[PDB]
RNA sequence: UAUACAAUUAUCAUAUUAAAUUGUUAAGUGUUGAUUUAACCAAUAAAAAUAUAAAUAAUUUUUAUUUGUUUUUAAACACCAUUAGGUAUAUGCAAAUAUAAAAUUAUAGUAAUUAUAAAUUAUAUUAAAAAGGUAUUGUUGCCCACCAAUUUUUAUAAUAAAAAUAACGUGCAGUAAUUAAUAUAUUUAUAAAAAUAUAUUUUUUUUUUUU
């Protein structure tokens, strides 16, 4: 990706959480933009009691994550738009998504030095494993490798 | 001849001018020394001067390397002294020496075994002496002033970083919460000490 | 005496000494010998001249013909060394001298890194050990 | 696969969850503060809902 | 694959400097970048003084473009008095690289 | 004044002092907790709590902890002390190899010594002085032999010691577990 | 810095030695030092360095007819706006205004 | 009086090819009270965690730029003083050990030198074994400043500076030396010196290869 977030937000009535949501996004696209993913997960119990604008300790939290395509000087102002949002608790920012740790090292990359196209193409599921993952997703891989590499030009030169 | 080619008739033989012009240091090295003891510079074992070297810091702890004696000392026997204690704390009805038995042969086998241990060690302060030991003869490494050239190199390097210019420097601590108290305009995390 | 012991390291302290029977090596050792005894040569630099002797061109590989791990076998050093005390008029009673040179390394055999040694502690220097660590001695 | 430390197959849950391995709590517990201190010791309880039991 | 040349050497570094000068009018004290910025700014003055005795005109659309004039500025009477200024393009070996023939009727 | 928590004044008892934060159930301490232990039923909790210390111990925590939150230290001192500790630890490793290195040549001599005992006494021998059941007619005979040896790998709780701390003058460390005089 | 680090050559041990100065050297320098700070503190020494004049030359504000310790003494002569802007300078150096930047005090500063 | 440094490795003050700079997080109330300290006294107590790549090498920056002093306590710890407070850490100014040098001292005329490291010095819980000396038949050893006389040079700052020096009176600063020393910084003061902030051993060591 070339940008995400992790947001700890409130858990809310869902016409608040919806209502936020879309003003995170409003202030994505008014300030040139795009949205790779606005994926949800549900109402967790973190390690850390979350303070509210309420000042209210918190036991639970919604987590969402941000997947976003922007130029570096506005996620200026997207960064300080959502940390100051009244439903957001917390939000952390992955800007290495393009450059990450386990490449370009000692030329670490045959055939290629430093082919930044191979990151940025990719979302951040698979940059970086969640935990979940186990040895049969290397099946999956590579059914879905061969199997792209069989359709993808076919596909291109139709139109 | 009848003895050693370093030590003549009246002690060691004095090679470099430091002996000539020092030459206490022929004679004594010490309070555990006698006359056939120079040119040996250890003396005999149990003895003043007795401790073999390693790198120059001389080895204090031998028992405590087989476990005899120690506080990480190697134990023979818990399984049965174990059993035994708590044969002892259930109850007074029944008393069972099989335990104590059990326990007492095992110590009777500890005795032997841990001769051997001890005869072993020596051995191991015979070899050591032999292969291993430089006899106080060369500098300490185990204080980091002995190690200052390796710190140097890396002070170098955090000049060169640094256009070359401040050595031995380090940023300055701020506070507890530095980052959190300053307004807008001040440096609210410790710079680089060039960039102060 | 320290005769023996030098005569020990030449035929344990070396690996791959050339063959020891034959006359030229063979000459080596007997001159070296003859030069520890009566004085004539330090037991270091009698035994540096027997590691750095003349024996053959292109030795190492020889060598490779022959030894693995460049370590020969150990009877042709012993009969040799023998040999010499005997020709030479070494001992006044004639079996003494293999007894000894016998002896001293079936009793070395039971030492850990036996026929290896700190260089500095092999032969004579300022600095030595005490009479009972010394290495072919009579004393361990 | 062949080199791979991942287990393959269905995968057991509580070696996942955060919370598998940390404590479960009750309405009607007592937490009992042991304090130990350089040159002083201390004992306090507390019910659940934090209310002090005895000083 | 032209770099190494006078113009393009120039260019680059007329760049470089401008952007670091902006950047030490944000945040004031980092002094890396102010040694980093001087630097720049003397390889720069050795790139556009090879210049003007390569191909003037580029050296003066080169200034008139990007701003630089305050870096070709001689740095004090002293120096100059003793024509160490004029010195640079003898050291540079441009000094009688002009080919008159296209100017100045050599006669 | 506010002290942290590892502070020294830290939870004051007087009459004007009051403790800070939620202090019970899911409390102060939420995230905080450097270790949780379930009490497995019928277990003294004093085996737990030994087993915890000797943790701490071993690895040098309740060192670090100890020697930090007592006295402010310059770092110049700190430095010189962990890295100082860390030449020792390099020192005596390079002590150790060179023990163990000996003590497999030693282990080495006694196989050879058990293998002498083998052609001495015959392999079979050898074997039934180890306990080699040959005189086992049916499997019940096994099973006492078997039960025997299951009776002993069962491992009791070990009770392992943790030296006390020991409370100096001035305290100079706080590190202090012997009566050694240390290098400061 | 203006001032000097040290008072004579700390370092004189023989070459390679591995520190800057030994211990018994270092402790001699480290009274005559001692003796001259405290020499300055006492006698309470003001100097200044005005702008647009020699530098190297700095007028003794120690010695200036007001500022002057000794009751005895003949001072120094200093142009009088200078000596009225010298004199009002020392004297609002005193004390920390809030805003201003602390900055060290001392009996011997006044 | 004249009469031959080094140039292969030399510690106090003349830097120089360098990638940084910028990030708003945490923490807080139940109740009747001996916490901290070797010992005193004031008196709510909890706390402030994330960044790599990239920047090309040399030839005219030396009047330029640069080497831990920093607004806001209505926020603490810490430190300094003592029940009445001060202060509480890089927006002004501030070149400076990382070595270019010709016997010590001394503002570059004073005395005749100085500095220096491995000899020697009895008690640190191993189945008795590791240790320092400014002294030199060695702690009943040496030494340190102020406090008088005088001698001599001068760049005269409470009471000038410096050097020779053998009185009197305070002490006990130093030789791991009765709270280890050393250097810088800031404060303090009968006198050595002492308090704090940083670096550091010319101070003596105590040693978890996932428990
Ligand atoms: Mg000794
Ligand atoms: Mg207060
Ligand atoms: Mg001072
Ligand atoms: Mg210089
Ligand atoms: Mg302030
Ligand atoms: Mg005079
Ligand atoms: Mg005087
Ligand atoms: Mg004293
Ligand atoms: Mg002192
Ligand atoms: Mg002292
Ligand atoms: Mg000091
Ligand atoms: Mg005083
Ligand atoms: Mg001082």
């Amino acid at each position: 990706v070339f940008y995400s977030f992790v947001l700890v937000m409130k858990p809310r009535q869902r016409r608040f959480t919806s209502q936020a949501l879309r003003e995170i996004g409003v202030a994505v696209y008014s300030n040139g933009g795009l949205i790779r993913s606005i994926t949800n997960e549900g109402i967790m119990r973190p390690y850390s009691r979350f303070r509210d604008a309420d000042n209210t300790p918190l036991t639970y939290a919604r987590y969402i994550i941000l997947q976003l395509d922007m130029g570096e000087e506005e996620m200026g102002k997207v960064d300080k738009i959502i940390r100051e949002h009244q439903d957001v608790l917390m939000a952390l920012k992955l800007n290495n998504l393009e450059r990450p740790v386990g490449i370009r090292s000692g030329n670490k990359e045959l055939q290629a030095a430093y082919f930044p196209l191979d990151t940025f193409t990719r979302l951040e599921e698979e940059i970086n494993w969640s935990p979940q993952t186990s040895a049969d997703i290397y099946t999956q891989l590579e059914m879905n490798w061969k199997e792209f590499s069989r359709t993808r030009w076919s596909s291109f030169l139709r139109n | 001849r009848q003895h050693d080619s370093g030590v003549n008739q009246y002690g060691l033989k004095p090679t470099n001018a430091y002996d000539y012009i020092n030459p206490t240091n022929l004679i004594n090295f010490g309070r555990g020394t006698t006359f056939d003891n120079l040119g040996v510079r250890r003396a005999g074992r149990g003895e003043i001067d007795s401790s073999p070297s390693h790198s120059g810091s001389p080895v204090f702890t031998q028992a405590k390397l087989i476990g005899l004696s120690g506080e990480e000392q190697l134990t023979m026997c818990q399984s049965e002294t174990m059993a035994l204690r708590l044969c002892m704390a259930k109850a007074g009805k029944e008393t069972c020496e099989r335990e104590s038995r059990a326990l007492d042969s095992c110590l009777g086998r500890v005795g032997h075994l841990r001769r051997a241990m001890s005869e072993a060690c020596w051995e191991f302060n015979d070899w050591f002496i032999q292969n291993v030991s430089d006899n106080h003869t060369k500098p300490f490494q185990h204080r980091p002033h002995d190690w200052r050239h390796f710190y140097a190199q890396e002070k170098l390097v955090r000049e060169r970083q640094q256009n070359g210019h401040a050595y031995g420097r380090r940023p300055k601590q701020f506070s507890f919460g530095a980052r959190y108290v300053k307004t807008d305009g001040y440096g609210k995390r410790p710079r680089l000490p060039y960039n102060k | 005496d320290d005769m023996f012991i030098w005569l020990c390291h030449t035929a344990m302290s070396v690996l791959n000494p050339g063959d020891m029977r034959s006359r030229l090596i063979y000459n080596h050792l007997r001159i070296l010998a003859e030069s520890v005894a009566s004085g004539e040569m330090t037991q270091r630099t009698a035994f540096r001249f027997f590691e750095s002797a003349v024996r053959s061109p292109a030795y190492r590989e020889i060598a490779k013909r022959q030894l693995e791990g460049g370590a020969a076998t150990r009877l042709a050093g012993i009969s040799a060394a023998a040999d010499v005390m005997r020709r030479m008029g070494l001992t006044r009673r004639p079996m003494s001298s293999y007894f000894e040179l016998y002896q001293r390394i079936v009793e070395r055999s039971e030492a850990m890194t036996p026929w290896g040694f700190p260089p500095l502690f092999q032969f004579e220097e300022r600095l030595s050990l005490e009479p009972r660590l010394k290495f072919f001695s009579r004393a361990s | 696969v062949k080199n791979s430390e991942m287990t393959q197959g269905p995968v057991d849950y509580s070696q996942l969850d955060m919370w598998g391995e940390m404590p479960r709590y009750t309405s009607d517990m007592v937490f009992l503060y042991l304090v130990s201190r350089r040159r002083n010791t201390y004992a306090v309880a507390y019910t659940y809902e934090g209310k002090r039991i005895l000083n | 694959f032209d770099t190494t040349s006078p113009a393009v050497l120039a260019v680059k570094r007329a760049l470089k400097c401008r952007v670091l000068r902006n950047h030490l009018l944000t945040n004031p004290h980092n002094n890396i970048i102010k040694t980093v910025l001087a630097n720049t700014e003397r390889k720069l003055n050795h790139a556009l003084r090879r210049l003007r005795k390569v191909d003037f005109k580029k050296y003066w659309e080169i200034i008139r473009d990007h701003d630089v004039q305050d870096i070709l500025q001689p740095p004090n009477l002293v120096t100059y008095r003793q024509g160490s200024y004029w010195k640079y393009d003898w050291n540079a070996g441009l000094a009688i690289s002009t080919n008159l023939a296209d100017v100045m009727d050599p006669r | 004044g506010g002290y942290m928590m590892y502070h020294r004044k830290a939870m004051g008892t007087m009459k004007y002092s009051k403790w800070k934060g939620a202090h019970g159930g899911i409390s102060h301490f939420y995230g905080r907790t450097p270790m949780v232990e379930e009490v497995r039923p019928n277990e003294p909790i004093t085996l737990v709590d030994r087993r915890i210390m000797h943790y701490v111990h071993h690895s040098r925590l309740r060192h670090f902890q100890l020697f930090r939150s007592y006295q402010e230290k310059s770092n110049s001192t700190e430095c010189k002390l962990r890295e100082g500790e860390m030449l020792r630890r390099r020192w005596h490793r390079r002590l150790q190899k060179s023990f163990i290195a000996f003590m497999q040549f030693k282990t080495m001599k006694v196989l050879e010594d058990q293998a002498r005992l083998v052609n001495t006494y015959g392999q079979a021998a050898v074997n039934a002085a180890l306990g080699d059941p040959w005189n086992a007619t049916d499997n019940v005979a096994r099973e006492r032999k078997s039960a025997a040896v299951r009776r002993q790998v069962r491992a009791l709780p070990m009770v392992n010691v943790v030296p006390k701390h020991v409370a100096t003058m001035k305290q100079i460390h706080n590190d202090r577990f012997n009566y050694r005089w240390r290098v400061n | 810095r203006w001032a000097a680090k040290f008072y004579g050559q700390v370092t004189f041990g023989p070459r390679n030695y591995p520190y800057p100065s030994s211990r018994w050297l270092a402790r001699r320098f480290q009274m005559k030092k001692h003796r001259i700070i405290k020499r300055f503190r006492f006698r309470r020494y003001k100097l200044a360095a005005v702008a647009n004049l020699p530098f190297a030359k700095m007028i003794r504000v120690g010695m200036l007819p007001e500022l002057k310790s000794s009751k005895t003494k003949r001072g120094d002569v200093v142009d009088p706006t200078l000596s009225g802007q010298l004199v009002s300078a020392v004297k609002n150096t005193g004390e920390k205004r809030k805003g201003q930047r602390t900055r060290p005090k001392s009996k011997y500063q006044v």
